[PDB]
RNA sequence: CCCGCAGAAGAAGCACCGGCUAACUCCGUGCCAGCAGCCGCGGUAAUACGGAGGGUGCAAGCGUUAAUCGGAAUUACUGGGCGUAAAGCGCACGCAGGCGGUUUGUUAAGUCAGAUGUGAAAUCCCCGGGCUCAACCUGGGAACUGCAUCUGAUACUGGCAAG
RNA sequence: UAGCUAGUAGGUGGGGUAACGGCUCACCUAGGCGACGAUCCCUAGCUGGUCUGAGAGGAUGACCAGCCACACUGGAACUGA
């Protein structure tokens, strides 16, 4: 990317979920390393394996359940110039909250559920549905 | 402020007997039910859209005798209450005062329980009310007062809705002087006929 | 069985060499109360001959769509190729509270609590067609769960 | 002690007067967005200890002259 | 567009003009009758109409239609305006009251008398 | 100078008043310095016609406020 | 406020009726008189003008005008657009502005968290009292989305340091 | 309406107010504010809240309540907490 290095890659997963390819690749920050293991671990895809220490890089594996694919309507909201900082009782539940709401908190990426457990919402990363 | 001259025309308009006038053979047809509503009587009524919601808060208002301004009153009541604000709105009509003493038992028609409202008959709990809206809370008796306990026309009420249903949500002595209004008066004890979405849905823009 | 309703009728003309030949639509849907709803299409030369042959249209191409308790239960946005139609899940006990067409669509569905919008053009050829693809875009928990694991 | 506000200098052509500008962040109220914005209030110090370019913290004081009230407490950035 | 260029200036109004220009903020002014014309609207219609161009009292001088069926007006006396504008005559943006000071009735009207200077007949 | 006394927001014929602490020179019923305390002569067996909360009055003697007469009324219509 | 006696006895208007928009048929007039908020009607059979029966809606008021928002996603931040529908400066480097590849350290301003202050009472809102009910009067709560301070957090972002 | 400003902007001093003070008078310094909209002309009293909107947002400031401003039109002061 030159001027967000996450929305640039949210732009390349889905067009992987309009052609259904295998496997997708994009050159991998620490911070994209902490981006697919949570997609991974809610379920959305399945298995990636960072490669390379000169170019740190990425090997996504897809999940398309049929001619349907799984990962739906992903959203970045909170875009470069318009931080959208949620105090934790404003949280996005995303579709009725049946989705998952990737929020930056302290403690991590990992957010389904830091409405209740953690307790400490951040700026959002992005919808995911 | 309420509808004076004819009765059961109205009834003519509306499709299906409006309780106004009853106990007696006019059930089928003194009037001609469904042959004139007017001039051009029996006709070719082409319904529309609209009409089929107008026609309903044209319903429920007219069971019971309440005009444009009181009835929204008890439509913005109905939505500030808690649960369904179709069924709250039914239970906040079936609370009413002059609908209480109708079907328990006195007077021959709601008309006239209302007019027995307002000529100090009637006494809610111990406490006379002459007003016709007084919206009667659970666990309360109904009594009529010592000075008109037998006038003329309360004795042969009784009889006339005994063939109609006893309805769950109210307790009687049809010997003298006593009520409660039971619970809360649900959906399937209603008349069944009348449809609350073609309500919420009218005054809602 | 199935429950009926109608759309509109235009008054569609056409020129041919001698004057101005006419022509009438009908647009209706079929949706049996459960979830499963259709639409079709169909003209005539006179009124009510149109409406026969399009009811029939919609007694095949029912697509299949879930509900979950009378309602919807998550916000799809529905647009088709004019308009733009933004479905909100509400309590129940509301009505539908929606403009022209997708009350023939819901009230065939199953569907008796939601509050809607029409956003943009107000065309009912046009806006039948949306909510059915906005109620084919939509996932029962079930097809929330099974499919992510 | 108040918060110890950090700013900057601007100018200085003045007698034991200087020009201090504050950067500070906002949530804009309609739009949410974060535009940088800055103040500018004349600061009272004797000794020219700090000059055209530093970075300065600075708490109230009594209202000295016109259009000044605040001290210089110390500095902390050479030119 | 771009949210610094909505920052940088507002988003403006889509601003809003009156259609009635004898307000001075009221609903109704005084007219003292300069004459009466009898001009005739535009093609899809016919039948010359009644109007009358008034002297107000903020300082204007417009005109006005006399509606009603047949009038009453020697042209030295008081009116009332309405506003309302007719569709037809080009310049007449208003109406008159009809029943006022010096503009009295039509002669007897017997449906929608309110609108007119007509009070109920004879009960 | 401070004073003690009520206020008065009631109906026509129906009044009910405040037990306002407030200054003296200032408002028929428009400004106090706080207010603890309400007042009704309708009471009948409503409920409760007097609730004053007597220590936050034992503090505002403390500071010397002269007391008013209804008031001088109720702290003996209590106990 | 309660109580006493007459005698149905003093007490019903107002607009609309072609479409939107719930309610229709006839006489009179014949592009004249007239209506009207837009669409429009009248030039011999006017469900639209004038009149009469009948109907509709509301009610001690009903219509008309004036005035603000709403429908208007029709100034759009949540919620727009620009190839032809109004709209990409004729074109270039660029100053102040807006915006960051990639790793570590670190600070804690941005932001999150926790309290403590404070946001006058009255309206709005929820359970509860009082006028024969309701308007209205009212007890306590919640909310007042705010700003300033201490404590905490280091994932994002931001200044300093190193690649 | 793009330039504005000399008691203007700052410092020693005296003098001045209940109080810090350019609040005033001599003296030195030559500044001060401004595209994050100064001077300018036009219009308007401000808030708690009312109206409307599902919300954001939009027009409003009559009533009851907070705070200033003004007493026929221009001035200056006396007393006095």
């Amino acid at each position: 990317s030159m001027q967000d290095p996450i929305a640039d890659m949210l732009t390349r997963i889905r067009n992987g979920q309009a052609a259904n390819k295998a496997a997708v690749t994009m050159p991998s920050s620490k911070l994209k390393v902490a981006i697919a293991n949570v997609l991974k671990e809610e379920g959305f895809i399945e298995d990636f394996k960072v490669e390379g220490d000169t170019k740190p890089e990425l090997e996504l594996t897809l999940k398309y359940f049929q001619g349907k694919a799984v990962v739906e309507s992903i959203q970045r909201v909170s875009r470069p110039g318009l931080r959208i900082y949620k105090r934790k009782d404003e949280l996005p539940k995303v579709m009725a909250g049946l989705g998952i709401a990737v929020v930056s908190t302290s403690k991590g990426v990992m957010t389904d559920r830091a409405a209740r457990q953690a307790g400490l919402g951040g700026e959002i990363i992005c919808y995911v549905a | 402020a309420r509808y004076l001259g004819p009765k059961l025309k109205l009834s003519r308009r509306e499709g299906t007997d409006l309780f106004l006038k009853s106990g007696v053979r006019a059930i089928d047809t003194k009037c001609k039910i469904e042959q004139a509503p007017g001039q051009h009587g029996a006709r070719k009524p082409r319904l529309s859209d609209y009409g089929v919601q107008l026609r309903e808060k044209q319903k429920v208002r007219r069971i019971y005798g309440v005009l444009e301004r009181q009835f929204r009153n008890y439509y913005k009541e109905a939505a500030r209450l808690k649960g369904n604000t179709g069924e709250n709105l039914l239970a906040l009509l079936e609370g009413r005062l002059d609908n209480v003493v109708y079907r328990m038992g006195f007077g021959a028609t709601r008309a006239e329980a209302r007019q027995l409202v307002s000529h100090k008959a009637i006494m809610v709990n111990g406490r006379v009310v002459n007003i016709a809206s007084y919206q009667v809370s659970p666990n309360d008796v109904v009594s009529i007062r010592e000075k008109a306990k037998k006038q003329s026309r309360v004795k042969a009420a009784l009889e006339l809705a005994e063939q109609r249903e006893k309805p769950t949500w109210l307790e009687v002595d049809a010997g003298k002087m006593e009520g409660t209004f039971k619970r809360k008066p649900e959906r399937s004890d209603l008349s069944a006929d009348i449809n609350e979405h073609l309500i919420v849905e009218l005054y809602s823009k | 069985e199935l429950q009926e309703k109608l759309i509109a009728v235009n008054r569609v003309s056409k020129t041919v060499k001698g004057g101005r030949i006419f022509s009438f639509t009908a647009l209706t849907v079929v949706g049996d109360g459960n979830g499963r709803v259709g639409f079709g299409y169909g003209k005539a030369r006179e009124v009510p001959a149109a409406i026969q042959k399009a009811m029939e249209k919609a007694r095949r191409n029912m697509i299949n769509v879930a509900l979950n308790n009378g309602t919807l239960q998550h916000p799809v946005k529905g647009v088709h190729t004019g308009s733009r139609v933004f479905m909100q899940p509400a309590s129940e006990g509301t009505g539908i509270i929606a403009g022209g067409a997708m009350r023939a669509v819901l009230e065939v569905a199953g569907v008796h609590n939601v509050l809607a919008k029409a956003y943009g053009s107000t065309n009912p050829i046009n806006v039948v067609r949306a909510t059915i693809d906005g109620l084919e875009n939509m996932n029962s928990p079930e097809m929330v769960a099974a499919k992510r694991g | 002690k108040i918060r110890t506000l950090q700013g900057r200098v601007v100018s200085d052509k003045m007698e034991k007067s200087i020009v201090v500008a504050i950067e500070r962040f906002v949530k804009h109220p309609i739009y949410g967005k974060f535009i940088k914005r800055t103040t500018k209030l004349h600061v009272h110090d004797e000794n020219n200890e700090c000059g055209i370019g530093d970075v300065v913290e600075i708490r109230e004081c009594r209202p000295l002259s016109k259009t000044k009230s605040w001290t210089l407490v110390r500095v902390v950035e050479k030119a | 567009a771009t949210v610094n260029q909505l920052v940088r200036k507002p988003r403006a109004r889509k601003v809003a003009k009156s259609n009635v220009p004898a307000l001075e903020a009221c609903p109704q002014k005084r007219g003292v009758c300069t004459r009466v014309y009898t001009t005739t609207p535009k093609k899809p219609n016919s039948a010359l109409r009644k109007v009358c161009r008034v002297r107000l009292t903020n300082g204007f001088e417009v005109t006005s239609y006399i509606g009603g069926e047949g009038h009453n007006l020697q042209e030295h006396s008081v009116i009332l305006i309405r506003g309302g504008r007719v569709k037809d005559l080009p310049g007449v943006r208003y109406h008159t009251v009809r029943g006022a000071l010096d503009c009295s009735g039509v002669k007897d009207r017997k449906q929608a008398r309110s609108k007119y200077g007509v009070k109920r007949p004879k009960a | 100078m401070v004073t003690i006394r009520l206020a008065r927001h009631g109906a026509k014929k129906r009044p009910f008043y405040q037990v306002v602490v407030a200054d003296s020179r200032n408002a028929r019923n428009g400004r106090f310095i706080e207010r603890v305390g309400f007042f009704n002569p309708i009471a009948s067996e409503k409920e409760e016609g007097t609730r004053l909360d007597l220590d936050r009055i034992a503090h505002w003697v403390g500071q010397g406020a002269t007391i008013s007469d209804r008031v001088a009324a109720l702290i003996k219509e209590v106990n």
